[PDB]
């Protein structure tokens, strides 16, 4: 129940994945999960981040595949560099820095599995020259 | 928004005429039977 | 099998000791090291007399075997169906050896390199254009197997004494150059190659540039001890040289094959007298003035307009030919050895030009101290 | 086969990464992976990246290993996420190459026919170079030479990915390399171009240099096939400037 | 449980297609990695088996996996016609089974042999000395016809197996045909 | 022989892909579960320099997905009622149209009952008119083996009272297909092309 | 001979392989395709000005390897969903429908 001024040392290569991710998937609202560490309570880092296909269902936690996820943290740690999920990313070309219900009820499932599960807002159209 | 059914397959799928002029076909929510609903009745729609 | 083993072991001496390895080979079911043996058995020092009988053998034991090197063997055996020296069946032998072998490995490919050869030797229009067209159309995704590439090769610089190919001959020739590096045949045979290569290259009219054989030593050094003047000559088709009184004494040298062409040698060499002024001079002189050309080529004036046209058709020089004053613009398209050891001219023209511009850098620099300190 | 390539600003960085952390306990300072992207019309593009851990011995440049099961893992989902995206070439860092490269393309050309090499440059950045793509070429050295390798370098540009102006925006902005401030940003380019074309117009003079001493093999068959015509280009004959006296110096003095 | 990853490199020489053995000493070797794998799957079907080549290449393909189908898939149509290279096969598969396993995985290389070498004894030697330094596992099993456990071959196993190491035999094989049961009877359950 | 390596790369092949198919038809099925814009194909042949499809919207939009890249055009032809993707703007899979709101169930009796024990008096009639229409239902084979392709078209004339109706309707029943009645002398509609 | 039953397995994989090429084009794509409007006005070489047919007008940018006499003013033309440029030209129709 302790929340300071944190902070999220996102890494330029997530960044990439981010935009080129909504840039395909423009209007199917693509889900993800943001790879990162709690090194600590407030200093988050996330060096790396995955894109998805998000299921014909929607919105939805079976979506993101379990034995799929499993599959491909597996093959991060033998290829690459293992890296905990304490987050998630959602391209959100409706509206802006907030969540929808189905948004807010999937991260709470994240948050009922993981510590924080921190709620990422990333808008893919209204990021378009200066403003990411 | 609420708005009639036009009709249904054999079953499963049912093909809807929506007030929002919509080719609308729906898996109908899992607490409502398919015998329930009749065509030519209205039916509230979750917007997502 | 036992009993042509024990036939076999005779005719010839020191041949049981093989034969006896055949045999244990067979026992244990070897193959490839069966074919080593045979390849050693054609090879050792003997003429194969026997050519038929040694190739009844052979064939009895690879068809009660059946699980011999197909490109090896083939390799091997077609030492013997050369041997046997009868065209009329040896095209029936080569079908024979397909049929046995039709796999799409080297031997198929040798087959027909086989057949090419047989066609040159007796029955020269039959299949001989289809044939050599077909080996580099069948040697696709075969990159670097280079052996039957060296056998085409071969076929067709011989072909070079047909008309279909005198450029192409040449230069399938140094590929054959290339892809076999060590002699692999005596030096007068090899030296036989370069004369004939040679007269490829002065009797063809596409042969302008005509790399890999003009300075290369592996050609040269063949002739280094008869006939340099035939090296000296190439080398003046290389650099320029004119050396008119030694270019004749080439031309009535090697009398075949140069003397109803000397005339092609006066055109080619005038021809490529020019490129020694064209890559020297970065347009320094850019002024090809009638008496520069007439010092250069020794032309009469009439002469210097077929000989700047065929220049711009072939691509020595394509610029502006005017009459009034003769002036010849400098433009090279076309271009060839410089004469690796003359390097050091178009080193310092490169040196000059990298302290002219960094030198002007400087300079601006320091107009610009008062932007850029 | 390919005209050429051309390599986005988009996976430079992540190679790198990769390089960074596959080296905290691989310190073999050879890291292999694959590229993937596209190849549509002539022109390729890489998307994606990965690396593997990768050991070498000097011994004939033939001891290594790989996670080939993971790795196809990871294409098959890369695949699924975004079909458009394919394995476009197989990169390995350490710009001395070694012999494997010809064992490696062997094995990954059943994923991609044109198979291709990449090497980055994760500590150098020598002038510019961010990575140089190669394209193996074994049909024959030349006319008249004999058999080698020569992996050949296909011309690469680094392209313009869309969306990442953006985030290269925001994660600078401090140099702002743009042409904001005309006059002074067009002299620094004038700088670092003076600067390039002396760098790399010397290093042609010493290869000039050295191919004269003959220390090294020479390549001459295509160096003076290229760089002849490059000299004898008619660009010193100044009555051009003649006949164009007012080239545009006409321009020059309505604008004073 | 004490669970075991093997990693076998085949020899797929010139000679391994040839019929000293009933199909061919390659299908021999097959039928000598499948029923070996067969027998891993029996004590556990998630005992792990992959595939080395050493054919001027190393296959690796055929990762460190329980199913045995890949293994036949892929090295069925080897295309045996390259030579061997003994001292790059048995480094790779070290290397290949040096990957991300189970710490409670007993490492173990195997070996395939069927064809005659031309090695250096020197080198080989330097690789036996470099793998006893490594404290590397590795049986050898042959094959068919050729110098059976020669110097070499017995110097390798010899010091990867002694210094009280795992005691892992090689056997010389008769030339041509060969019994497999007794080839493997003793590394199965010892060594 | 190769046969072995062969049937265990089919067999895979197979199955993987097929799973694979099963993995793209869900992730579109779904959306194919959530259809939402009406289908007014303008037909465009645009061949690749194969065909297209420019599809207007519900929601009063038009969308021009790429050579139809779902459902073939030759099910698919210039109409209307086929499902569109509402995310991928792209055709999902064919539907049943619209059958015109009157013929949608003017007066569709979609199984009669009446039996032709119940009617009568016409029996060489009601005989030969079953050999006509019932026989070509049932034993439809028999005419297509036969060479003959069956009339279709019967008039039956006289006065009011006479059983056509029931007749008519035993016989859809005896032949156990479909039935439509048509009301002929209300189909004078003064709406233009109605009828 | 189970290898004499290779023709009935070849035929089995060649009739599944394209069933499965054709699911691969059907996942391959997965497209939102091009929104479809008219050119109400070329405005210049650079930006030009196409309407949606229900609605909207946007100044939008054109195909890079189209060129404006393939677009040209008054012709249908696709316009990118998102970033609002055109994509492709297309052409138009009308139909009487009736006695025809
Ligand atoms: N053969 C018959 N058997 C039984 N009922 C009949 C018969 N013919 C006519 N009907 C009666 O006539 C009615 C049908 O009338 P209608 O169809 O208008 O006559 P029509 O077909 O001659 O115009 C039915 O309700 C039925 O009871």
């Amino acid at each position: 129940a302790v929340d300071t001024a944190e902070q999220v040392y996102i890494s330029s290569l997530a960044l990439l994945k981010m935009l080129k991710h909504g840039r395909a998937g423009v209007p199917m609202e693509v889900m993800g999960l943001m790879l990162g560490e709690f090194v600590d309570d407030y200093t988050v880092r996330v060096i790396d981040v995955f894109a998805m296909p998000q299921s014909g269902t929607g919105v939805s936690v079976e979506a993101v595949d379990p034995v799929f996820q499993a599959k491909m943290l597996d093959m991060l740690k033998q290829t690459g560099r293992p890296e905990m999920v304490v987050g998630w990313y959602h391209s959100h070309p409706g509206f802006g820095c907030w969540l929808s219900g189905v948004d807010i009820n999937t991260q709470q499932s994240f948050e009922a599995l993981s510590e924080r599960a921190v709620a990422v807002v990333v808008d893919p159209i209204q990021s378009v020259k200066g403003k990411v | 928004c609420t708005k009639i059914i036009n009709a249904d397959s054999e079953d499963p799928k049912y093909i809807i005429n929506v007030k929002q002029f919509a080719k609308f076909v729906v898996d109908l929510s899992d607490q409502v039977a398919p015998t329930d609903i009749e065509e030519g009745m209205r039916v509230g729609v979750d917007r997502n | 099998v036992p009993g042509f083993l024990q036939q076999s072991q005779n005719s010839g001496p020191g041949q049981p000791a093989v034969w006896h390895r055949l045999e244990e080979l067979y026992t244990k079911k070897l193959w490839h090291q069966l074919t080593l043996q045979v390849l050693d058995f054609v090879q050792d020092p003997c003429f194969a007399q026997g050519d038929g009988l040694i190739k009844l053998y052979e064939n009895f034991i690879s068809e009660f075997e059946h699980r011999v090197n197909p490109l090896s063997l083939v390799e091997i055996i077609l030492h013997v169906v050369r041997q046997m020296t009868d065209p009329n069946v040896a095209l029936t032998f080569l079908e024979k050896t397909r049929e046995k072998v039709k796999s799409s490995d080297e031997a198929v490919i040798l087959c027909k390199t086989a057949i090419g050869a047989l066609k040159l030797n007796i029955g020269d229009l039959q299949v001989t254009k289809e044939t050599i067209e077909d080996v580099e159309e069948m040697l696709n995704n075969l990159p670097g197997v280079t052996s039957v590439h060296s056998r085409f090769y071969d076929l067709s610089s011989k072909y070079y004494q047909t008309i279909g190919n005198h450029a192409s001959y040449y230069k399938d020739a140094l590929r054959f150059l290339g892809c076999v590096d060590i002699k692999d045949l005596p030096v007068s045979e090899q030296q036989e190659r370069a004369f004939t290569l040679g007269l490829a290259g002065l009797l063809g009219e596409g042969v302008f540039n005509f790399g890999e054989l003009l300075m290369h030593p592996v050609l040269e050094s063949l002739r280094n001890t008869d006939r340099q003047w035939l090296i000296d000559t190439l080398y003046a088709f290389n650099s320029g040289n004119v050396e008119r009184f030694q270019t004749l004494k080439t031309a009535w040298g090697q009398q075949p094959d140069l003397a109803a062409n000397e005339a092609q040698l006066l055109r080619k060499i005038q021809l490529l007298c020019l490129m020694e002024m064209t890559f020297t001079r970065p347009a320094n002189h850019r002024q090809l003035t009638f008496e520069e050309i007439a010092k250069s080529a020794k032309i009469t004036v009439n002469e210097v307009e077929l000989l700047v046209m065929k220049a711009l058709s072939v691509g020595l020089v394509k610029g502006s030919i005017d009459e009034v004053d003769k002036r010849v613009h400098m433009t090279w398209v076309q271009p060839r050895v410089l004469d690796l050891q003359q390097i050091k001219g178009m080193k310092d023209r490169l040196e000059f030009w990298c302290t002219d511009v960094k030198s002007m850098e400087m300079l601006v620099e320091h107009q610009a101290h008062d932007i850029l300190t | 086969a390919v005209q050429k390539v051309v390599v986005h600003p988009l996976v430079l960085l992540s190679v790198v990464d990769h390089f960074n952390r596959i080296g905290k306990v691989g310190n073999q300072k050879r890291v292999v992976g694959v590229l993937l992207g596209s190849w549509q019309k002539k022109v390729l593009d890489v998307s994606n990246s990965f690396a593997v851990p990768f050991d070498e011995d000097d011994k004939d440049d033939s001891v290594w290993f790989l996670d080939h099961d993971y790795l196809e893992n990871m294409y098959g989902m890369f695949k699924k996420v975004n079909a458009r995206e394919r394995i476009v070439g197989w990169y390995h860092t350490g710009p001395k190459l070694h012999k494997n490269d010809i064992a490696i393309n062997e094995l990954m050309k059943r994923y991609c026919p044109n198979s291709v090499l990449v090497i980055i440059d994760v500590k150098p950045k020598d002038l510019g170079l961010p990575t140089e793509a190669y394209i193996s070429v074994e049909e024959v050295h030349d006319d008249g030479t004999p058999t080698s390798k020569t992996f050949e370098h296909v011309t690469s540009e680094i392209g313009a990915e869309e969306a990442e102006e953006v985030g290269v925006e925001h994660l600078l902005r401090d140099i702002k390399d743009t042409t904001v401030g005309t006059l002074s940003q067009r002299i620094t380019n004038q700088v670092h171009g003076l600067k390039g074309l002396n760098s790399k117009l010397l290093d042609i003079r010493s290869y000039l240099e050295k191919v004269a001493t003959g220390k090294l093999p020479i390549n001459h068959q295509i160096i003076y096939q290229l760089q002849d015509v490059f000299n004898l280009l008619p660009d010193v004959s100044l009555q051009e400037f003649v006949k164009a006296f007012y080239l545009k110096t006409n321009d020059q003095m309505v604008v004073v | 449980m004490v669970l075991e990853s093997t990693m076998v490199c085949v020899d797929n020489s010139e000679y391994m297609r040839n019929g000293d053995f009933l199909p061919t000493r390659l299908q021999a070797q097959q039928d000598a990695v499948n029923i070996v794998c067969h027998s891993k799957t029996r004590s556990n079907p998630e005992n792990n088996v992959g595939l080395i080549t050493l054919a001027n290449d190393c296959e690796v393909l055929t990762t460190l996996t329980p199913d045995t189908g890949r293994i036949l898939s892929k090295l069925h149509t080897v295309q045996p016609k390259g030579k061997i290279t003994f001292c790059t096969g048995i480094r790779v598969a070290h290397l290949a089974l040096k990957h991300r396993q189970g710490k409670n995985h007993k490492m173990r290389i195997i070996a395939f042999v069927g064809s005659p070498v031309e090695d250096n004894e020197k080198d080989l030697v330097k690789l036996a000395k470099r793998l006893k330094k490594e404290k590397v596992n590795v049986d050898i099993i042959n094959f068919g016809e050729e110098e059976v456990n020669t110097e070499k071959l017995t110097a390798f196993v010899n010091t990867l197996n002694g210094k009280d190491g795992t005691g892992s035999h090689l056997v010389t094989v008769p030339p041509g045909p060969s019994l497999a049961d007794a080839l493997i009877s003793s590394p199965i359950l010892a060594g | 022989k190769i046969m072995k390596s062969e049937v265990l790369r089919v067999t895979h092949e197979l199955q993987a892909m097929k799973d694979k198919i099963k993995e793209n038809s869900e992730k579109i099925k779904v959306n194919k579960t959530l259809p939402y814009l009406v289908s007014n194909v303008i037909e465009l042949l645009d061949v690749d320099p194969g065909k297209c499809a420019v599809i207007k919207t519900s929601t009063r939009q038009t969308y021009f997905l790429p050579v139809i890249g779902l459902v073939d055009a030759e099910k698919l032809k210039p109409g209307d009622l086929v499902g569109v993707n509402k995310d991928s703007y792209l055709i999902l899979e064919t539907l049943p149209t619209e059958y015109d709101s009157r013929v949608k169930a003017m007066e569709v009796d979609e199984r009669p009952t009446e039996q032709y024990s119940d009617i009568g008096g016409l029996d060489k009639q009601i005989q030969e008119l079953v050999e006509a229409i019932v026989l070509p239902m049932n034993h439809k084979e028999k005419f297509e083996n036969l060479g003959i392709q069956p009339p279709k078209g019967v008039l039956m004339y006289g006065p009011p009272g006479t059983g056509k109706t029931l007749l008519a309707r035993a016989c859809a029943a005896q032949t156990k297909a479909t039935f439509l009645k048509l009301a002929g002398p209300q189909l004078v509609q003064m709406f233009i092309g109605d009828g | 001979i189970d290898g004499r039953l290779k023709e009935l397995r070849e035929q089995l994989k060649e009739l599944t392989k394209q069933y499965e090429k054709s699911e691969n084009d059907l996942k391959a794509l997965q497209s939102v395709g091009q929104i479809v409007g008219e050119v109400l006005k070329q405005l210049t070489e650079e930006k030009f000005i196409v309407k949606a047919t229900n609605g909207p007008r946007y100044v939008v940018g054109c195909r890079r390897q189209l060129d404006k006499s393939k677009l040209k003013p008054g012709t249908r033309v696709a316009l990118d969903m998102t970033t609002l440029t055109i994509m492709r030209y297309l052409p138009r129709e009308v139909d009487p429908l009736v006695y025809n």
